[PDB]
């Protein structure tokens, strides 16, 4: 049950109880999973009285491309357990590349108990910065509304639909968060860009109670606002005579839409009157809710970029900036959320995972040893390496984080990371100069409708014979299928090499699906990704997918706006 | 600096644009009222009266394909959109006579009228683009093994195909698809990714057209 | 030797036989029965079935100007049809649809039809005439210093003014001597001088399709 003291109090002691609560971490992972075969090769079996010295010096560092064979061999039909243990719920995708190629991560409900808590905990904090009204309810441009299922029979997935359309989300929430406005069908509608479109108007729909405009990012926050300042005539449109757009056309969306609403003329004048009074749209968000008390997401790192313009949303609006972490590892949590992005920095919560750090102290890069999460050293820059539940035992991410200060005896980290980048050469191409030039080509054809594509993705599909390609698209509205389906031809046609020819004319690799994609996926890839508990040198999101890459995976088939095999051919 | 009298859903003046942007040239666009045809358009073709007119050396040029040509022969240097051998370019007038015969006249049933003119019509441009595709059958363009002469004649088309997709309520690409697929891959070329107008809008002409002619 | 697919009576199989003749090239002639037409006008043209087309190099060249193009550009040696530059030759295209299309639409309808579309007709080939008589100004040819282009373009009409005269009973030669004239000046050359068939023939046949068709 949420409560703001004892909840305060018991995050204070355990984070002054961190080096306890980070080795019983281990134990705990371990004693859960003493039979990984990893491990066997390592020479575990557990307990005895030399465990965190053990595992440090018998257990060797791994990277994307070796743990990658293991997990695969837990999705695709051998539905078997690996790394961890058992056959997770859910699988992921990492960002950067693995190789040039996809990199696979276990999901299981103890990532859901690290969820609930650290937003428990960080809502408690920030709650505590910035009390709400009990009975209000708040702009969460949060979508979950794609899930796909493993070649395997077996569901892999992305950190958010994992949590949104878990058993537990909705009574676990309920009291840590103002009240969705959204239906979660409307969350989980087939088509989240016209969901998306629905978001901006379910947030617009109950102001005076929202208090926080929620998006995990500024891109996020800032890619609604943007199209707010394109939509907004349209929005009053489909609002007031009681009935939506013709834009929208999937019909459990527009059947819920439709259950809510009724033919309303006055308030046109009021939208209209203040919309047209602004100056270049600066400070829209205090403008809708004018009794907000904070717009929140990720600020720092890449995101500081999109503060501004987002800033130039919020206006005067303070900035509060959310915690550090992911299905790969929860790592900080916000506990003082009332600095400013560019100062801010996140606490570590101690028993989300077992966490070592390798220091950058040498020159570039340096061969010094892991160093306690405690031991870890004040202003310094060092690399996250974590041991969780996620199959990930010792685990080198690839990013650069610094210790700005400490909370009790909890470390406090800052992140001025962007990419977790080096790369290696991919197979889920067709050269990324190819792929990028692919989506190019056909995406003009969009632009013919002042639409431009801002981002897109892939995917081997080889249960199906002859198997598959599939591409993943995001654009800025809704429009017909025939230019879709042209552009997938587009696609096809812009595999320019003369061996795709040789294939898919051949036919022995089967017509390329265009499964064109809503607003916000792309979206949620940087912004789970961004969060991602290491430091923000998350965002080389990987274009194409091998049967190995999951958190785009999940975000692959329920929102299919549209999905075609090739009429050509 | 040359001069060109244009309208904006003129896919012959966009025959002049994308020629001219395809070559080289920085050149300067003029929007047409033809309710008020300007005063140096009344001197170009003081009877026709029509686009795309290019004005280079104080001497109009007029005729879309003329135009189109007349971008080669004006700066013979760089891009060609021909061949090297006289056959190659008998072939590519000979398609260009091609596009602006029945298959202008066809799309013009399509989207300009309806009923018995429509499905004549309509079969019309489905058999244009099928000889179309045929002919097309695997170069990336259609004039030489590089962006063409023919390629600027009928690329144009492509943006009122969504015209022709809605009065219609057709989908020409399920029957002849290489061709707009073709389409969208001629549009990655700076000459018409930026002279050619926006096709919702073309199809919001279409639909003037349309209402105003029942 | 190049093969041309042509009919005796037809101005623009005429123009075609002028380009070949003001040459020097050596052909064989063929008469096609569009009643019963060979299986080399039907391999050669699989979509129009028109003429003329030429088979040189064991490649076909249909349509008339593209043939005469085609000439030019497959003999660049002896008796160039058009000027070196860029818009002169431009002119001469523009000019060469002109007479291609209103020319021959108002002759069409003075030749093959009947009452008021005939007076139509009549009243737009005088202005067509004096169009022409205007733009030379008052030249001898049209597509270079000697014989030209849209000259050759435009003289197997020639062979027809007598069927517009007694058709459309008017004088093109008391309203425009100049291009009669023109006509039979360049009836001196042998490829006027053999190639258009005679006016009595084509007068004769011009009538007999008015009495086949109502
Ligand atoms: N950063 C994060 N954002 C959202 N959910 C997270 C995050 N980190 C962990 N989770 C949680 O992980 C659990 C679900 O995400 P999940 O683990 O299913 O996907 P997964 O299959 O491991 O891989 P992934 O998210 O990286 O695609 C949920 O409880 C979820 O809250
Ligand atoms: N073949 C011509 C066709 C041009 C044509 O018909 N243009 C029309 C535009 S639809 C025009 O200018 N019409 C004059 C008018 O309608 O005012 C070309 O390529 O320019
Ligand atoms: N552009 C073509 C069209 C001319 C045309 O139709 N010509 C007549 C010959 S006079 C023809 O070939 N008719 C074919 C038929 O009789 O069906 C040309 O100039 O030859
Ligand atoms: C415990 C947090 C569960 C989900 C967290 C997600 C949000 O809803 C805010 C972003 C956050 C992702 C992140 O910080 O890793
Ligand atoms: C909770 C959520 C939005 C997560 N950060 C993701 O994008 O996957």
């Amino acid at each position: 049950t949420f409560d703001m003291n004892r909840v305060i109090d018991e995050f204070d002691e355990m984070t002054r109880n961190a080096h306890q609560v980070q080795k019983q971490t281990l134990k705990e992972i371990l004693l859960k999973n003493q039979s990984a075969i990893y491990l066997q090769n390592c020479g575990l079996n557990g307990n005895a009285t030399d465990p965190e010295e053990a595992f440090k010096s018998m257990v060797p560092l791994v990277t994307d491309v070796e743990l990658e064979p293991y997990i695969k061999r837990m999705v695709d039909g051998d539905t078997s357990p690996i790394l961890t243990g058992h056959p997770v719920p859910a699988i992921s995708l990492s960002s950067g590349t693995s190789q040039g190629r996809p990199k696979f991560i276990p999901f299981t409900d103890e990532l859901m108990e690290n969820t609930l808590q650290l937003f428990r905990t960080a809502f408690a904090f920030r709650n505590r910065d910035f009390p709400i009204d009990d009975n209000g309810k708040a702009l969460q441009f949060i979508f979950s509304s794609k899930q796909y299922i493993s070649t395997g029979g077996v569901p892999v997935g992305t950190a958010t639909t994992n949590v949104y359309r878990n058993p537990n989300f909705k009574a676990g929430m309920k009291s840590i968060t103002s009240p969705s406005c959204s239906p979660d069908e409307v969350i989980f509608s087939p088509d989240v860009h016209q969901a998306l479109y629905c978001h901006l108007l379910s947030g617009i729909l109950f102001r005076d109670q929202v208090q926080y405009v929620f998006a995990v990012f500024a891109h996020g926050l800032v890619h609604a606002f943007r199209t707010f300042e394109q939509v907004w005539e349209e929005i009053v449109t489909d609002i007031k005579d009681g009935v939506l757009s013709n834009r929208i056309t999937v019909p459990s969306v527009r059947t819920a839409m439709s259950k809510l609403l009724t033919p309303n003329p006055e308030l046109a004048e009021t939208i209209r009157t203040k919309c047209m009074s602004l100056s270049n749209w600066y400070g829209l968000i205090p403008a809708l809710f004018p009794n907000a008390k904070y717009v929140y997401g990720i600020m720092t790192g890449s995101m500081e970029p999109y503060v501004p313009k987002l800033r130039h949303y919020a206006g005067d609006l303070p900035l509060v900036s959310h915690d550090y972490g992911s299905s790969e590892g929860w790592i900080a949590a916000n506990v003082t959320p009332r600095l400013s992005p560019e100062e801010a920095t996140f606490a570590v919560i101690p028993n989300l995972g077992y966490f070592e750090f390798l220091p950058v102290s040498e020159t570039g890069e340096g061969e010094e040893k892991p160093v306690g999460l405690t031991q870890v050293k004040i202003g310094e820059e060092y690399e996250v390496v974590i041991t969780n539940y996620a199959g990930l035992y010792r685990y080198r991410l690839g990013d650069v984080v610094k210790v700005i200060g400490f909370y009790n005896n909890t470390p406090q980290l800052k992140f001025i990371c962007r990419r977790n980048l080096i790369l290696s050469i991919n197979i889920d191409k067709n050269t990324e100069r190819d792929l990028q030039l692919s989506v190019e080509s056909a995406a003009k054809r969009l632009s013919e409708e002042k639409i431009e594509v801002i981002d897109f993705s892939s995917y081997i599909d080889v249960s199906t014979d002859p198997g598959h390609y599939a591409i993943f698209w995001e654009i800025s509205g809704e429009t017909n299928e025939d230019v879709l389906q042209d552009c997938c031809n587009c696609l096809d046609r812009a595999f320019i090499d003369a061996g795709y020819v040789s294939s898919r004319k051949c036919k022995t690799i089967g017509a390329l699906e265009l499964r064109v994609v809503a607003k916000g996926t792309f979206r949620k890839i940087q912004e789970h990704f961004l969060g991602l508990g290491s430091s923000a040198g998350q965002f080389k999101m990987p274009r194409c997918v091998k049967p190995s890459n999951a958190k785009v995976l999940q975000i692959l088939c329920e929102n299919v706006v549209s999905s075609y095999f090739s009429t050509a051919f | 600096l040359p001069i060109l009298l244009d309208y904006w859903p003129s896919m012959f003046g966009m025959r002049a644009r994308v020629a001219l942007r395809e070559k080289g040239v920085e050149f300067e666009y003029r929007e047409e009222d033809f309710s008020n045809k300007s005063p140096l358009l009344l001197q170009s073709n003081p009877i026709h009266k029509k686009i795309p007119v290019l004005v280079h050396n104080g001497k109009p040029v007029c005729e879309s394909l003329n135009v189109v040509q007349y971008v080669d022969e004006a700066w013979p240097e760089k891009n060609p959109f021909f061949p090297s051998d006289p056959y190659g370019r008998a072939q590519a007038r000979f398609w260009a006579d091609f596009v602006d015969k029945k298959f202008t006249d066809a799309q013009f049933k399509v989207w300009g009228k309806k009923g018995e003119e429509q499905e004549a019509g309509k079969k019309e441009f489905i058999e244009a683009v099928k000889i179309l595709e045929s002919e097309l059958g695997d170069k990336p363009y259609f004039g030489g093994d590089s962006f063409g002469y023919v390629d600027i004649s009928l690329i144009t088309f492509s943006s009122w195909f969504q015209a022709y997709e809605k009065f219609g309520n057709f989908s020409i690409e399920s029957e002849s698809p290489k061709l707009i697929a073709w389409a969208k891959r001629c549009m990655e070329k700076e000459s018409v990714s930026k002279s050619l107008p926006d096709s919702e809008k073309i199809v919001a002409y279409a639909a003037e057209y349309r209402k105003n002619n029942l």
